[PDB]
């Protein structure tokens, strides 16, 4: 059996700093073919 | 550290950094020094997860660990006690993952963004809250917690019939944790001792007729908030008119409290009516099942039938529960964690693709995966994680209620069979609807009414990112198991040795 | 109810009273036996 | 042996295949979809890896080396223990080298087939992971991963079905088949998890024995054995479409050419006999279960050769053909044939993958003259004349309907004729139906030989819309292929001779293992020359028309066209029934418990709209309450 723990530990940096970085690649809802404001109506 | 303390940082940390929300400057009024502060706040929260978890949480302790336990109030017994046990931390790691995508989900919106991101970090900090607190009326208190967040979560963004879906919801989960705080003040003011506390709660011997009535009343108060299929209908309006990152924490994590307290405060606490109560659990989890899918199939609109599907994948939990072995048990765990994470990646792709199509009836969106091929793929992969595909985490935990339901002899042998060919009908019955709403919304020629109207544009790599971010514990926990039950296995077999003295 | 009569869904008197009435009794009896039988049937 | 401890990666390298070029068709998309030939290349290289690591394990399987097995802890709990990890048997290193086999042989097919195609690389990633789940299906030594692999192959079967999702038949289908298919592991999933419950092991041989330690014990009476078996075998009924699960199979020819030759004739489509193979030490105790099993075979087999004539389409009679055989594999598997059962097998999935072949290059041939419609370039009545510009198309089909039909020394005589001796010495009433449907078969497979590849072209007369006017030929990728799985369309066939049979000392079942042969040989090569020379006089030399004959029996031929009526009675009890029972559900739902929810939130609202009239602006009214308030009380305080 293998431990949860270094995996998590070794996967959780790498989702923080994608998480930052893919915060910064969008490119619909920044522009004009989105009309809308985020909400559902 | 061992000595700091963890999960008051927790769960403190994202509403005191919610408290700085309106004081962040923002000039363009659009909101994104408020969304990265607040993804900051939720990266940084479950990095302190993280931290706790893979230093000071033992995988091989079924007792409480982490444990922090401060006076509030020593004239009622109000204690802030928190703790980390089996049933508690997936769920506080699912609820630090799923919140943080969520967060990420949730960059779209412009309508109020101060206000929208101060309530998800308000949500934050208290959805661990319930699944951290050791103490009944702190367990009141953070279950209460999401009463306005979801409120005003549901009524400013998100559906046309948003507010009597938030007037609804708000009305019946007041009324229900009504007897949350009836069945605490109950069983905490049973015998000479006031302890708020709920290893002593769990501690104490009830007699029966003490305990069917706790029972009925903790029933009645995690039957709403679990979706069990008489006390289910504020969850298709609650859920069929919110938005992505909203309905993604709505039943992704809030779902799974009130199934965690399922074990904690029915199982663990009153296992003399859990042996009483059990075959309706067992029943109740297989109409959960079968009529959800029926009505995930007759649902034209796209939202209700991910929220009646979502109703129809905690049956298993249901059964899982109320199945007196270590297996059955397990899978409820792994089903609470895993239709968490299908769950969500199922409701932030029918927000995209509601964002791009502006419709949800399937009877418009015709060849919409001709135009979107990244969210038509990514639909695909996990429609196919809901229909308990294997090497992916709906599978496993399904079939190990199975097993552990159908091996538990404290049951009859008709009432297996039956039990075990009813609750694999949803089995055909989860293709159906998930294939049939697949072949309208994306497959077949393109639909030159709809795309007349709207820019039918692909995903944003972001999207592909919360959608890979999703599929990658899914995979890896229906690929190896033990990455997971590893984490429960010790205090579930606490659970269950524990539940299982009272039967025959 | 109207909202549920459209496209594949499409039958006519299925949200007449009477129908919901006859389906409400069936599926709702049969929820009733299932549970009566599981207290029944089932031990502990 | 480092070759059998790594056999793991035999399933796991095509999967790294669908890892990486799914990953970059995901992320860089813009990249990987212009990177045709180099992720046909990595995908071919990997099987390639994967098709040397099975004959290396085959032919180490062949001289000796006694079943290797590598057992992992999968899913753990107090006292249950799913287990998983691979085994090399026989059995499973022979379908390792036909999967692998097959699996590379249509790669290279559809290299030249999905060449003007834009989904060339999603294809090959598909087909990676196909080959990966089935590579772990042949090796899987539990129930419960012959549930896994096996639920992970019926996923890339949808997934390959609705390959091209701009059209709808083909997105009808690929819901059908997974739908159908599903119909099929309700059952597998039921008798499973029964068979852990009743013997607890999730072990092949540990329920073939634990189940006799039962039932000749007092425990488990014989007909809970008997409903267990029943419920598996359901499974493999969806899986290789049997009697009532068949209907999924010929839709699933709605899809591409290379899959229908992979994963709906060869691979795939005979699992379900090998999972019948595998459960085998559960099947031989009951013979009611093996009853029915051969009698399920039997009736498929006739109902599917039967179907299979009146077919104008060039795929959707060949997927009535593999229904038929995969009918005669049941049936064969369930009078107690393991080997001829697995013989056939063998023998099928290299003529049946071949035949798919050359309807794909005919197809592809066909679309480069009457266009790209698919009801036009794969119907048999606008062919013809295919054979003098497609002449190794029209070699390598020639063979193979030859194969199938049992005449020659072809692989497909053997096969056939040991089912057939095997039914016989068990049940000579089943033994004369299928021999019938095997001069049915024989007259269907040349009906479709002669309306293909002999006359002229003679083509639809009033539209082409859009290499033309003239058959070519399918380039070297395409035609390749075929003549590779020429070889054991002829040649394997005297591997399983009886004498001399090294197939049934290979491929025995588990546990305790002439004056007639040439008489049942005469009798199936008899019936199949009798089929063709119908075949030859009705469509190659006239005056018994197809027409005269379809209007003498023209109930059965209307019949027979409307492949027996089954989806539309499946489109009356069990679509619209559903369609039916979930609106009624959701209309109970809205109705009912939301009446009862909003009617709790308006009968609270009506008492407070009709509860602030006894606050009517009067003072002295006021007064008057405050004063029979003190009456009252008094007088309620005072007993
Ligand atoms: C294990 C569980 C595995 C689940 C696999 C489910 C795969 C779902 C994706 C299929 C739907 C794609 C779709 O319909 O096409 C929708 C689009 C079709 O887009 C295609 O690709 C290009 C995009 O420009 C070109 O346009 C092509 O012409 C177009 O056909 O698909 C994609 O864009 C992405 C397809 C990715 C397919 C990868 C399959 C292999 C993945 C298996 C890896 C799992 C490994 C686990 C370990
Ligand atoms: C349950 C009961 C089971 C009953 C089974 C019903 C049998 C249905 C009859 C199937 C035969 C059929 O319809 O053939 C009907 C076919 C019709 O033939 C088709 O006709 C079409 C035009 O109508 C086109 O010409 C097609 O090319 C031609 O195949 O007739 C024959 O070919 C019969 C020949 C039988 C040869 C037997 C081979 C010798 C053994
Ligand atoms: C199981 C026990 C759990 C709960 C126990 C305690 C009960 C709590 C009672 C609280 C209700 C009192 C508040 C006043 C209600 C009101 O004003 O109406 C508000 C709306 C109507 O106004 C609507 O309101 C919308 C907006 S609004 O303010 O007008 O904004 C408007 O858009 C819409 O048109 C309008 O119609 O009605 C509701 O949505 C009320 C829903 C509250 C449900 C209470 C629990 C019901 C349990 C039923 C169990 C069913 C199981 C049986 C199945 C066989
Ligand atoms: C946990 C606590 C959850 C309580 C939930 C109640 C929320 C009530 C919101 C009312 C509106 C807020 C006024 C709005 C306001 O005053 O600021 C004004 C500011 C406006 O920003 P907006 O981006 O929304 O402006 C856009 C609009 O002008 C139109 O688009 O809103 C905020 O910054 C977020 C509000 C958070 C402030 C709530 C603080 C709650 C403190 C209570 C906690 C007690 C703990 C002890
Ligand atoms: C040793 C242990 C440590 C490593 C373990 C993890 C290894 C991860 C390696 C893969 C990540 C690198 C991605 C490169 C990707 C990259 O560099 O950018 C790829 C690309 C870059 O943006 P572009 O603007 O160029 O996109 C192309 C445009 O033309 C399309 O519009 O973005 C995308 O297209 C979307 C990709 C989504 C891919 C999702 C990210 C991968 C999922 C990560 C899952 C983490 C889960 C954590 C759970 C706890
Ligand atoms: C496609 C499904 C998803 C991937 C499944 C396969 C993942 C990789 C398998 C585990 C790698 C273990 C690395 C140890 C290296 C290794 O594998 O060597 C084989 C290993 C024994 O290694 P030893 O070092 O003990 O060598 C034997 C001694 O005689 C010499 O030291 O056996 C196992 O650990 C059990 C593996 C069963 C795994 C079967 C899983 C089912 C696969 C699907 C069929
Ligand atoms: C004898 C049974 C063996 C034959 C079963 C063939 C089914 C093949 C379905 C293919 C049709 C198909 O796959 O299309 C999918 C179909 C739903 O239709 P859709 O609207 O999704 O799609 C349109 C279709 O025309 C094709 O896509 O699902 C079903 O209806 C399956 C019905 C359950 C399967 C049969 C269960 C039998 C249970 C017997 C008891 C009835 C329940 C009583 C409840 C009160
Ligand atoms: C013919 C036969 C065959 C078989 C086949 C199979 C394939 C069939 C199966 C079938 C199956 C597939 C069956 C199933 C059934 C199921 C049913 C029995 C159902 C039931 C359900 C219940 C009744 C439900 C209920 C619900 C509703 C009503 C509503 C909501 C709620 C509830 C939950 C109550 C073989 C091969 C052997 C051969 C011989 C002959
Ligand atoms: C956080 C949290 C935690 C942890 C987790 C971890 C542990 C995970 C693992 C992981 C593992 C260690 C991994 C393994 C493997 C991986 C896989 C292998 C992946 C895959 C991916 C794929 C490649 C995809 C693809 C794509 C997508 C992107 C979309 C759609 C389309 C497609 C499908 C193509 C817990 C426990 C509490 C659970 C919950 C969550
Ligand atoms: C320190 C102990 C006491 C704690 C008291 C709790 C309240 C804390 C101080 C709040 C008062 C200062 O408040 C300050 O000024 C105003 C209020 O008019 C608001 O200022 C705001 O102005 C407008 C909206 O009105 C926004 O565009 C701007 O971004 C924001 O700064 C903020 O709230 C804060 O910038």
């Amino acid at each position: 059996v293998i431990s949860v723990k270094p995996i998590l530990l070794a996967m959780t940096p790498v989702f923080i700093l994608l998480c930052l970085f893919f915060g910064t690649r969008n490119g619909f809802y920044d522009t004009d073919q989105y009309h809308g404001n985020g909400s559902a109506h | 550290m061992s000595t700091f303390p963890w999960l008051t940082t927790i769960i403190l940390f994202p509403i005191v950094a919610a408290l700085a929300i309106p004081f962040i400057p923002d000039p363009t009024g659009k909101g994104r020094p408020i969304r990265w502060y607040a993804l900051a706040v939720g990266l940084i929260d479950f990095a302190l997860i993280v931290y706790a978890f893979t230093n000071f949480y033992d995988l091989n302790t079924p007792g409480m660990q982490l444990w922090e336990s401060y006076d509030w109030i020593p004239e009622i017994g109000l204690r802030w006690s928190v703790g980390a046990d089996g049933l508690s931390m997936p769920l506080i790691l699912l609820t630090g993952f799923i919140t943080t995508l969520a967060i990420l989900a949730a960059w779209p919106v412009t309508l109020k963004p101060r206000l929208f991101y101060f309530l998800m970090l308000a949500m934050y900090g208290g959805q661990i809250a319930v699944f951290a607190v050791q103490d009944m009326l702190v367990f009141f208190l953070a279950w209460e917690l999401e009463l306005i967040p979801v409120y005003l979560l549901l009524a400013i963004w998100g559906g046309h019939k948003r507010q009597y879906a938030a007037t609804k919801f708000i009305l019946y989960t007041a009324g229900s944790s009504l007897f949350i705080l009836v069945a605490g003040l109950a069983m905490a003011f049973y015998g000479d001792t006031v302890s708020f506390d709920m290893q002593t709660l769990a501690a104490k011997d009830y007699a029966l007729g003490f305990q069917l009535l706790v029972y009925a009343g903790f029933l009645v108060a995690y039957g709403v908030k679990l979706p069990i299929v008489p006390l289910h209908t504020w969850l298709p309006d609650a859920h069929g008119e919110a938005t992505a990152p909203v309905h993604m924490l709505l039943a992704g994590i809030l779902l799974k409290m009130g199934g965690y307290a399922l074990i904690r405060m029915n199982v663990d606490m009153l296992p003399a009516a859990h042996a009483k109560f059990a075959p309706v659990l067992v029943i109740l989890g297989v109409v959960n099942i079968i009529y959800a899918a029926l009505t995930s199939y007759a649902q034209r609109n796209l939202k209700r039938k991910i929220a009646y599907s979502s109703i129809s994948h905690i049956g298993f939990v249901l059964i899982g529960i109320a199945s007196f072995t270590n297996l059955g048990m397990s899978g409820a765990v792994l089903q609470m964690v895993s239709h968490g994470l299908i769950g969500a990646s199922l409701f932030f792709l029918v927000g995209a693709t509601y964002d791009r199509t502006h419709t949800l009836i399937l009877e418009e969106m015709g060849g919409v995966g001709q135009k979107m091929k990244k969210i038509f793929a990514m639909f695909t992969a996990c429609s196919l994680a809901s229909l308990a595909l294997p090497g992916m985490s709906g599978f496993v935990a399904e079939l190990m209620v199975f097993i552990g339901f159908a091996t538990s002899d404290a049951y009859s042998l008709p009432f297996r069979v039956i039990v075990v060919f009813l609750a694999a009908v949803g089995v055909i019955l989860t293709p159906i609807y998930l294939l049939s709403m697949l072949r309208e919304i994306f497959y077949g020629p393109e639909n030159k009414e709809l795309v007349e109207h709207e820019a039918l544009v692909d995903a944003e790599p972001r999207e592909v990112f919360i959608i890979a971010c999703l599929l990658v514990p899914i995979i890896g926990i229906g690929l190896y198991p033990k990455l997971l039950t590893q984490i429960y296995d010790a205090t579930t077999g606490q659970v269950i040795a524990r539940a299982r003295e009272v039967l025959p | 109810a109207t909202d549920f009569n459209r496209g594949i869904m499409k039958f006519d008197g299925a949200d007449s009273p009477a129908m919901i009435a006859i389906s409400a009794v069936l599926i709702l009896g049969f929820i009733a036996a299932l549970i009566w039988w599981a207290l029944h049937t089932a031990y502990a | 042996e480092p070759l059998y401890q790594y056999a793991w990666l035999i399933p796991v390298l095509p999967l790294l295949g669908a890892l990486i070029v799914g990953f970059g068709l995901i992320a860089f998309s813009e990249t990987t979809s212009k990177l045709r030939r180099p992720s046909a290349i990595f995908i071919m290289a990997l099987m390639a890896i994967a098709m040397g690591h099975s004959l290396t394990l085959f032919w180490s399987q062949v001289q000796g080396h006694l079943p290797y097995t590598q057992m992992i802890e999968w899913a753990a709990a107090g006292n249950l223990h799913i287990a998983m990890g691979y085994v090399i048997d026989p059995l499973a290193a022979l379908m390792l080298v036909i999967v692998t086999t097959v699996a590379f042989l249509v790669m290279l097919y559809s290299d030249g087939y999905m060449a003007h195609d834009p989904g060339y690389v999603r294809f090959f990633a598909y087909l990676s992971l196909f080959g990966s789940s089935m590579l772990g299906l042949v090796v899987s030594p539990n129930l419960v991963q012959v549930y896994i692999f096996w639920e992970l192959v019926g996923m890339c079967s949808y997934l390959l079905i609705g390959f091209w999702y701009d059209r709808k038949s083909a997105a009808e289908a690929a819901q059908k088949a997974f739908v159908t298919n599903r119909v099929g592991d309700f059952g597998l999933l039921l008798g499973m998890v029964g068979l852990f419950w009743a013997t607890g092991t999730f072990d092949f041989a540990g329920m073939g024995d634990r189940l006799t330690e039962l039932v000749n014990t007092g425990l488990l009476s014989p007909s809970l054995a008997a409903i267990l078996a029943i419920l598996v075998f359901l499974g493999p009924v969806a899986k290789s479409a049997q009697f009532p699960l068949h209907v999924w199979l010929p839709d699933a020819m709605e899809g591409p050419t290379p899959i229908s030759a992979l994963i709906h004739a060869a691979t795939m489509v005979a699992a379900g006999v090998f999972l019948i193979a595998r459960m085998f030490p559960v099947f031989e105790q009951l013979p009611q279960v093996m009853t029915t099993i051969a009698w399920t075979g039997a009736f498929t087999a006739f109902m599917g050769a039967t179907i299979a004539i009146t077919q104008n389409d060039i795929k959707k009679s060949l997927a009535y053909s593999t229904i038929s055989q995969l009918g005669y594999m049941v049936m064969g598997m369930g009078v107690g044939a393991y080997s001829a059962g697995l013989f056939h097998l063998m023998t099928h999935a290299y003529f049946k993958a071949m035949l798919f072949l050359g309807s794909g290059s005919v197809i592809h041939s066909m679309e480069g003259v009457v266009g790209h419609n698919p009801d036009l370039a794969q119907d048999m009545r606008y062919m013809g004349g295919l054979r003098k510009y497609m002449p190794i198309t029209g070699a390598t089909f020639l063979v193979g309907c030859l194969a199938i039909s049992g005449v020659p020394p072809f692989a497909g005589f053997w096969s056939k004729d040991e089912i057939l001796g095997a039914v016989f010495h068990a049940n000579p009433a089943m033994w004369l139906l299928t021999w019938l449907t095997a001069g049915l078969t024989a007259f269907y497979m040349f009906r479709m030989y002669f309306m293909t590849f002999e006359g002229k072209f003679r083509n639809v007369p009033p539209e082409r819309q859009e290499h033309a006017a003239v058959p070519h030929e399918s380039p070297w990728t395409m035609t390749l292929p075929l003549v590779v799985l020429a070889i054991p369309s002829t040649l394997i066939g005297f591997v399983g001779t009886p004498f001399n049979n090294l197939f049934e000392v290979f491929i025995h079942a588990p546990g305790e293992e002439l004056t007639e042969f040439l008489i049942l040989g005469g009798s199936s090569v008899g019936i199949g020359l009798m089929g063709i020379t119908v075949a030859y006089l009705m469509y190659l030399k006239g005056t018994p028309s197809p027409q005269a004959i379809a209007k003498a029996i023209q109930p059965l031929y209307q019949f027979s066209l409307h492949k027996w009526y089954f989806d539309e009675l499946y489109e009356a009890v069990f679509i619209k029934g559903c369609r039916r029972l979930a609106r009624q559900v959701l209309e109970v739902d809205y109705n009912v418990v939301d009446g009862v929810v909003n009617l709790t939130g308006f009968v609270t609202m009506v008492t407070g709209e009709g509860l602030k009239y006894l606050q009517n602006g009067r003072a002295q009214f006021y007064a008057l309450i405050v004063l029979l308030a003190v009456l009252g009380f008094v007088i309620f305080s005072v007993q």
